RNA sequence: GUGGGCCCCUCCUGGUAAGCAGGACGGGCGAGGCGGGACGAUCCGGACGCCGGGCCAGGGUGCGCCGCCGGGGCCGGAACGGCGUCGGCCG
RNA sequence: ACCCCCCCCUCCGGCCCCGCCGCCCGCGCCCCAGCCCCGUGCCCCCUGCCCGAGGCGGCCCCCGCCCGGGAGGACCACCC
């Protein structure tokens, strides 16, 4: 073909500015910036829909307009409902300790696996982090931003690693649960 | 965002060949790398040309699907669209290029004089 | 072949060449690094090795075998008279590294510091700072002068000398040194402060404390030419060697065909 | 200079000599006339006097060009006198006007040796 | 016999490198500035591995007999033309000579007037999905100590630069506005008849 | 360069075979020595007639009408490295030898086939509603609309004679 | 005078093989300048008195370094693996 | 990531500032984008061929030993 093309859905209740392929996005819950002026697209917004099209797609440019076009979509979610992130903490004999500090912009560990470093893991900006207020050991990470959400949860997942060890019995961490939106 | 397309009708200007400096309109498109160009009111014969070769003009002309070099010249005439790009300013510096080619070597030496007047005139007047 | 056993190279690489120093005394080639903020303090002083003795002090250690007993401990004494401050330099950080900007001078200069200008003293012409000081007279010159340093300098520094006539040494000039001012709140703090030690006294009690540390910068004891044995530290030969066993023996392969550079050689040493 | 002193004209460079990788040849001058890009827009300087300042004596020398070179816009010339290696990446004046310098503008081997099966007279 | 000024900014290294050369071998004095924007087309760890990969051959017996190894972006730039010139002649040395290689925009040539070369610019010369990477950010990673002292200067001269145009530009609505010299009227009508 | 031949040919008459049979094709070559040759290389596999043995009557040239893009499809074998394949390939042309001048460089180019090593077997026009292949079918329809696919070109070209300028050009589209 | 030869192309014999050893038609170096193959007695061209002009073989034409543009495609080494990319054949 | 590069640390042509106190040379400043490229696809094209202030950038020049001690040392040098 001479064109691939997708095409999304805008939603009534966002405004929306696209130029020089940087798109912001603006709702109730917040604003959003993203930059996808690293590839080669033809973006069109025009009668309250948005449509994203590479000409001559050769070898893996046919894979773009998809991905352009799903990152946008996160962007209509987050900047409505926003997106909640649910991780569990588990654990055998050694109660896992979780402070929220810096105003629910840090939050530290202590005691994992009855250890002495203690684990600090500050939010990427943009995100909250508090305790469950319904069910025991459990936290709760909130933002706008998917990818700054994720990056978090699984940078707090890394912090907690079991040395040395078959970690198929040694099974201790902080594991996410719930990928989804906010439920307000 | 585009606003130059290659199409039926649109008009161009050859930047290589042995046409070169010359307009024609599309015809027909074989690929993304070749066309059929035929412009008959400017002293072009109906020609296959590389993609590399054609500039795109910002201007249509209204025609038919498959017509013949005959149709295809009053079909030209009919559209004002030829004489409106020699007006822009690309189609008056277009103008110039025929007076500076045809130039001789006593000619050369007449414009570079001319130059060395310009030079120092812009000189005796930015200076107050 | 490779060789058999397995033994380090002798010796240091990184203190190479072993060359006299040239550069008249020990030189203080970096400063402690400055804190935006932080309160404002001088960073160096000059002395001269007067002795060694050692000390009886009562240890505060935690874990240690030496937790509450008694040790005795070497300690150096340097003598430290006061040093004058007599110039004050800035310098801007730029794309070819710290440049300065200008050198303004105090009205009035000290024969310590006028000596070190000359050879030989007695018989010269002293036309050192002649002009200078007729100018300078007016404080207003500095005044304006500091107006540079304040608008284009990053780093500060103090130019100062020391007074050799209060030591038993023999020498009757000076050595000058600059001495960076650290901390302030901004560079104009800091030529203030350096503008109120113009022709004054610095005693050593007023830049280092007890209990910190401090880095010694000087040039070693020299022993003149000497042999690789001495020099770096290699195995010495077995008695029946037929020319001497104070040697490296051998000092390379055949190929490359020539001395390396990390080969133990004789020379000068200290 | 004091005959070319008020002429006009045209820049141009001295290169180098006429060469292969293997061999030169230094009766012939490579030489670059500014504004020409093309072989066949050699033919506007093709046979005209040029000259190169030798400034050891600040006296001019005189020649003439010949033939193109390459694709490209190169010209050979032949000078009055061949030329030395010093010389190189000089610039070269290119006259608008006409100049009669009589003879003196032409190679050492067409002068003598031309083979004009010519005498010597004796007076 | 001007001097050439060549911003260097969006340039293909080893294609800058062929143009200057030939300049200086036609007795051209040439300047090079802001060589920390020059581009070398490749994935940034590809071109860093090969400069890295240089860096490793030195003279064995003797390091200061070695080849030497030049962090500093101009520096670079100018060993690069060295290959392209037959330096160890005469009319080779003259050549190096001639040339002047900058980082930045010094005072020295600020008020100098620029030119570019588009047949060696990578928006050009390089296909869209090809990387590439900044000559600066390759020397920062070999052991140039500079590269935040250039961003520091160069910000500082453009704002005085953006000062300039605006006095710059009420400057020729005056220069342009003299279409009241007749005497220059003439020289533009005859210039209009060979144009 | 290619061009059309119609070649005639027929084994020398003898005894037994008074009269001997006319055979004809066509052929596409640069010229017509390459052409009479390339009549010969088959006229001996197909029929046994060596060029010894036989005579050839024509080599007709005929030159053909443009002036409209049309569709070919041509049905080839070829040689590689490793055996012989069948291949049909479609291409959109204004004549038969032009669309032949094609083929053969995207033989060459995607196969590294030349052109002893490739026998053509049919060469016919393809009409629009026939087609079978996604490239050529794309411009077998109404109102086909492209951006230009590669406006730098005209850039670099007038730089190589505006070797410097004083700003970095533009590429319009 | 010579009766130590050697190499290339095709064709062979012993040997795991060899820049190993032994044979065959024709050619070369030996005893052959010049250009090219970065570099080499033998490979690709071309075989030679001393010069001036022209044409051009072999190989090539970003800069070193004499000489280039246009167009159509694609983007040392074995068995054996590859949902890298472009193109085909059979169902 | 014991690896690699930089700091610290050793040597260091050259250069800069300051003390005592003249020469010469040149004449030219928007910036930023290339799947908005904001209306382009130019200018320059005479370094003498008739060009030759102030400011703004460059260039040159400018500084003793012997003698005796030493913490220095083959001789020299080095520090006084
Ligand atoms: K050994
Ligand atoms: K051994
Ligand atoms: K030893
Ligand atoms: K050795
Ligand atoms: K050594
Ligand atoms: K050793
Ligand atoms: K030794
Ligand atoms: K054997
Ligand atoms: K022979
Ligand atoms: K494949
Ligand atoms: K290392
Ligand atoms: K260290
Ligand atoms: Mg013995
Ligand atoms: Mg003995
Ligand atoms: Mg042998
Ligand atoms: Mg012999
Ligand atoms: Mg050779
Ligand atoms: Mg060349």
């Amino acid at each position: 073909p001479l064109c691939s093309s997708m095409t999304i859905k805008v939603p009534t209740d966002v405004e929306c500015t696209i130029n020089k392929r940087v798109v912001t996005v603006k709702g109730k819950k917040g604003t959003l910036v993203r930059d996808f002026s690293h590839a080669p697209l033809d973006i069109t917004h025009a009668n309250d829909t948005i449509s994203v099209a590479v000409w001559f797609p050769r070898g893996k440019r046919n894979a773009l307009p998809r991905t352009i076009c799903s990152h946008i979509e996160n962007m209509f979610k987050g900047v409505t409902y926003g997106f909640e992130y649910k991780m569990r903490l588990a654990y055998a004999h050694f109660p896992i300790a979780a402070t929220v500090v810096d105003n629910n912009k840090a939050i530290e560990i202590r005691n994992f696996m009855h250890q002495i470093k203690t684990r600090r893991i500050e939010c990427l900006p943009g995100v909250t982090i508090a305790m469950s207020t319904n069910v025991k050991d459990e936290l709760i990470l909130r933002g706008i931003s998917i990818e700054d959400v994720s990056h978090t949860a699984a940078r707090i997942h890394e912090s907690l690693k079991v040395p040395n060890k078959d970690l198929r019995k040694f099974l201790d961490g902080c594991y996410v649960s719930s990928r989804g939106l906010q439920e307000q | 965002s585009y606003h130059r397309f290659v199409e039926a009708g649109r008009l161009v200007y050859l930047g290589d060949g042995p046409d070169k400096g010359k307009l024609a309109v599309i015809v027909d498109i074989l690929s993304t790398a070749a066309v059929l160009i035929d412009g008959p009111t400017t002293g072009v014969k109906r020609q296959v040309v590389s993609l590399r070769w054609a500039m795109l003009t910002d201007q249509v002309i209204n025609i038919s699907e498959k017509p013949t070099t005959e149709q295809l010249k009053k079909e030209i005439e009919a559209s004002p669209a030829i004489d409106t790009f020699m007006n822009s300013v690309w189609g008056k510096k277009i103008q110039q290029q025929r007076l500076r080619a045809k130039a001789t070597f006593e000619d050369m030496g007449k414009i570079a004089k001319l130059r060395r007047e310009r030079k120092m005139a812009m000189k005796r007047i930015a200076m107050s | 072949s490779h060789r058999k056993f397995s033994c380090c190279r002798k010796g240091n690489l990184g203190y190479l060449p072993r060359k006299r120093c040239t550069r008249g005394r020990g030189r203080c080639k970096t400063f402690p690094p400055d804190v935006q903020g932080a309160p404002i303090h001088l960073t160096a002083f000059l002395g001269y090795k007067a002795g060694c003795t050692h000390v009886m002090r009562f240890i505060d250690h935690r874990g240690s075998n030496l937790h509450n007993r008694q040790a005795i401990d070497q300690a150096t004494i340097i003598d430290a008279p006061p040093m004058i401050c007599t110039a004050i330099i800035g310098y801007a950080k730029t794309p070819k590294g710290l440049r300065a900007v200008t050198t303004v001078w105090a009205a009035h200069i000290a024969e310590p510091a006028m000596r070190r200008f000359y050879r030989n003293y007695f018989h010269a012409e002293k036309t050192a700072f002649s002009t200078y000081m007729k100018k300078a007279a007016d404080g207003t010159y500095i005044k304006e002068q500091l107006g540079r340093l304040k608008q284009h300098a990053d780093v500060i520094r103090i130019v100062a000398h020391t007074q050799p006539a209060l030591t038993p040494l023999k020498q009757k000039k000076a050595d000058i040194m600059e001495i960076q001012v650290n901390g302030g709140a901004n560079v104009a703090e800091k030529v203030d402060y350096a503008y109120a030690l113009m022709e004054k006294p610095i005693s050593i009690k007023d830049v280092f404390s007890v209990g910190a540390q401090i880095d010694t910068i000087s040039i070693t004891r020299g022993r003149g030419f000497e042999g690789v044995v001495t020099r770096w530290g290699v195995t010495r030969l077995p008695r029946k060697t037929r020319r001497g066993n104070r040697k490296v023996a051998c000092i390379g392969a055949w190929h490359p065909a020539n001395v390396q550079y990390t080969v133990a050689r004789a020379g000068q040493m200290g | 200079m004091e005959e070319i002193k008020g002429k006009t004209f045209l820049p141009a460079i001295f290169v180098g000599y006429q060469r292969s990788r293997a061999k030169q040849r230094e009766n012939v001058a490579l030489v670059k006339v500014s504004g020409i890009y093309t072989r066949a827009e050699t033919d506007k300087v093709l046979g005209r006097l040029i000259a190169i300042i030798h400034s050891k004596s600040g006296k001019p020398i005189f020649g003439k060009i010949c033939r193109p070179h390459g694709n490209s816009g190169m010209v050979r010339a032949r000078f009055y006198t061949n030329l030395p290696g010093q010389l190189m990446g000089h610039k070269v004046r290119v006259f608008y006007d006409n100049i009669d310098v009589g003879d003196r503008a032409t190679p050492k081997y067409e002068r003598l040796y031309g083979n004009p099966n010519a005498t010597v007279t004796y007076e | 016999m001007s001097r050439i000024v060549i911003d260097c900014k969006g340039h293909i290294l080893g294609r800058l490198s062929a143009i200057v050369a030939k300049e200086l071998l036609h007795g051209h004095e040439v300047a090079l500035v802001r060589c920390e924007k020059a581009i070398i087309s490749g994935a940034f760890r590809d071109v860093k591995a090969h400069y890295l990969k240089k860096m490793h051959k030195r003279t064995n017996f003797n390091h200061l007999r070695g080849p030497f190894h030049f962090r500093a972006p101009a520096e670079i730039v100018r060993r690069t033309i060295r290959g392209m010139i037959p330096y160890k002649t005469v009319r080779g040395s003259d050549a190096m000579s001639r040339l002047r290689v900058y980082d930045g925009i010094p005072p020295c040539c600020a008020r100098y007037k620029r030119v570019v070369c588009p047949s060696a610019m990578a928006y050009l010369c390089l296909r869209p999905e090809r990387r590439r990477c900044e000559v600066g950010r390759v020397a920062h990673e070999i052991g140039w100590q500079h590269a935040a002292d250039v961003e520091r200067y160069e910000k500082r001269r453009l704002e005085e630069c953006d000062k300039w145009y605006q006095d710059k530009i009420q400057i020729d609505k005056k220069i342009a506005e003299a279409a009241e010299k007749d005497a220059e009227l003439q020289r533009i009508n005859a210039e209009l008849a060979k144009y | 360069m290619m061009q059309k031949y119609i070649v005639y040919g027929r084994r020398l008459p003898s005894e037994k075979f008074p009269e001997p049979e006319v055979f004809r094709m066509t052929i596409y070559a640069p010229n017509e020595i390459v052409a009479k040759s390339r009549f010969w290389y088959h006229l001996k596999s197909l029929k046994k007639i060596k060029r010894t043995h036989g005579e050839i009557l024509d080599c007709q040239h005929i030159e053909e009408n443009g002036d409209f893009v049309k569709n070919f499809g041509v049905l080839l074998r070829y040689r590689s490295r490793v055996g012989q394949h069948n291949m049909y390939r479609e291409v959109r042309e204004t004549t038969s030898a032009r669309a032949m001048d094609k083929v053969y460089s995207e033989m060459a180019g995607q196969c590294r086939a030349r052109y002893h090593d490739i026998q053509i077997i049919n060469v016919k026009e393809v009409a629009d509603e026939d087609v079978r292949r996604e490239k050529v079918a794309m411009f077998t329809q109404k109102g086909v609309r492209f951006p230009h696919p590669c406006p730098y070109v005209h850039v670099k070209r007038a730089a190589r004679t505006a070797r410097f300028q004083d700003r970095a050009p533009h590429v319009p589209q």
